[PDB]
């Protein structure tokens, strides 16, 4: 869905 | 002259960046002695500086959004909620490794092993296993007893067949510690008055099979005392351990001070105890008898993990200093055979633990 | 059946003593007659004695020795503080005899119904409490016994052979220093043991009775207890000759070891004791082990001969007062059926006079 | 110097 960490992406 | 203990300085989070207003409880996690997460929010971008042990001086900064991160024990495998969101990472892959949707907001959770991860709610107590396609399990329902307690900790034995969940609140101008030990064979709970708690595998002198001891600290109505108990069923052809009790000091300049932490070294068969503000105790497994015992930290403790390398126990406190304690192999014999005047202890010590 | 009886005779524990004063260092008992316990009762300390005919009355009083030991046979009772030495019959409220030692005594322990052996750093010392004597230096200390920790210190019957045991880690393990010295030869002799006692022996043919020395030991060799003649068999005597067997250790047990012994002349058996409990019954004569097994989950730290049944008396850490002893009733049969050694067994029952 | 109170 949306993530709760984002790593370049 | 010498100490039974060496204590050393690892860390000082603030000369890394972090606000000291992030070194706490709630936003600055340390699951092993590996890594620790930091919550911070510059601007309205909250996000996580982990730091690894070993490069302490390159912290990684990543935005998230979640309300509590906590790395794995062992790897860049990390677990990430936002309400009864949950999400683990696996950052070196950039990838979700699981996810999952709790009915109950997660209270507190924490790793318990290398792929386990435990998660509380209000009022159960959840395991959750990173392996395969596994979803939370229930493991037993909070005990009322702990109803309205702040939750800081949750432990379990070896075989994950002892668990021990702990809250503290304020009663009677004093902060109270509640936990509730749950029997995974006999489905059954125990309501105990304790702050601080660990488990710990021990083989008595004449039994074949290992003994599984739950010892924990207290700092109730009759000041301060540390318990050391088998739990369960003793092996076949095992032995009762027999049940220790000795009181912790606590000086009067600390009046509202207790126990916030408790690590076992089955390398020297001993307890380390730490207050929540800078006292340190050491305890023998075996006999319960208080080896050592002084202040390590004049800022509070809120934190600690297993000090894998020396057997010890690490920590960070208030200011961002991240330090640790173990046994110092060199002299805690001659310690507690002279200053101690300990001849029988020492004796055991020692070739018991092979010092 | 069994060639023993056990049985508990008490549990301190129930008399109100703390846990922590039931160790080598404050619980002492010179004979089965005592028990004296040192505590720390609020600001200041005391002694607590143990009537074994009365044991439910324990009197308490204030002392500030560092050691207390009951005469074996009435209550009259040596304390120490330091180089100061004081000997008061209680029931008369009397300082019997005093004396001020140049150097700490480390051990001391009564040796007979009146004389008390003193052990400092560097020498062995002999009291008698009869007329206005004063301590006699018996020899000086072998090197070998230099930085030991002393548990033990007994004589011969005649007190022409003097023993005195010590203890220390080594190699992980705790190895046993004794020194046997001869009063006539003025000559002593380094021999590696942990537990030991002498006995009076008449042989078949002999018009006198031999001296024996018999130890316990587990050195590299493993485990043995040897019984030897000592001194020079009276002139007329066949000389007995020396016995070596193995005492068993479990794979539990890894570091226990030999602790106490004690020799029954009624039956003619060595009681020999573990340090975590083990218990084990040789026929003085041969040396043939004629039983073995568990008496105590928890360790002992002292033991007595037990008068009343000539077996022996000892306490654990637990406070649990035990003793065993000769079943008259069937060493007998049990030899000759379970462990089917006719001979010994016939020949214990016409040595001894028994059945 | 007495180590026993005895009274």
């Amino acid at each position: 869905a949306v993530s709760l960490l984002d790593l370049d992406a | 002259q010498i100490l039974p203990i060496r204590f050393q300085e690892h860390l000082q989070l603030q000369n890394l960046g972090i606000n000291p207003a992030n070194i706490g409880f709630s936003t600055l996690t340390m699951e092993s002695d590996k890594f620790i997460c930091i919550r911070e929010k510059v601007g309205e971008q909250a996000q996580v500086v982990i730091i690894d042990m070993n490069d302490p001086s390159n912290p990684i900064r990543r935005p998230i959004s979640a309300d509590s991160a906590i790395m794995n024990p062992a790897s860049k495998v990390i677990a990430l909620k936002a309400g009864k969101t949950l999400q683990i990472f696996n950052i070196e892959m950039k990838s979700k490794m699981k996810a999952h949707t709790m009915t109950d907001d997660v209270t507190f959770w924490k790793w318990i092993s290398l792929n386990t991860v435990a998660l509380v709610t209000d009022n159960a107590v959840y395991h959750w296993s990173m392996e395969g396609e596994s979803q939370p399990v229930k493991m037993f329902d909070r005990h009322s007893s702990l109803a309205g307690c702040q939750i800081i900790n949750y432990r379990t034995d070896a075989k994950q067949k002892w668990l021990l969940l702990t809250g503290i609140s304020a009663q009677q101008n004093r902060v109270v510690g509640a936990m509730q030990l749950y029997s995974v064979d006999r489905k059954v709970s125990q309501p105990i008055e304790g702050h601080a708690a660990s488990f710990a595998q021990f083989k008595m002198e004449g039994n074949a099979e290992e003994s599984t001891l739950f010892c924990f600290a207290v700092r109730g109505q009759a000041g301060g005392k540390l318990h050391i108990i088998e739990v369960g069923t003793p092996p076949t052809g095992n032995q009762p351990f027999p049940k220790k009790a000795v009181d912790v000091f606590f000086p009067p300049e600390a009046q509202n001070d207790f126990p916030v932490a408790m690590q076992i070294s089955e390398k020297h068969d001993v307890v380390f105890l730490i207050t929540k503000y800078g006292y340190i105790h050491l305890y023998d497994l075996e006999t319960g008898t208080c080896i050592y015992m002084n202040r390590i930290s004049g800022e509070t403790i809120f934190v600690t993990a297993p000090h894998e390398a020396t057997a010890g126990i690490i920590g960070v406190n208030r200011k961002g200093q991240v330090l640790s304690v173990c046994v110092e192999e060199e002299n805690i014999i001659p310690y507690i055979t002279n200053v101690l005047q300990n001849p029988d202890l020492a004796l055991r010590m020692a070739v018991r633990n092979n010092l």
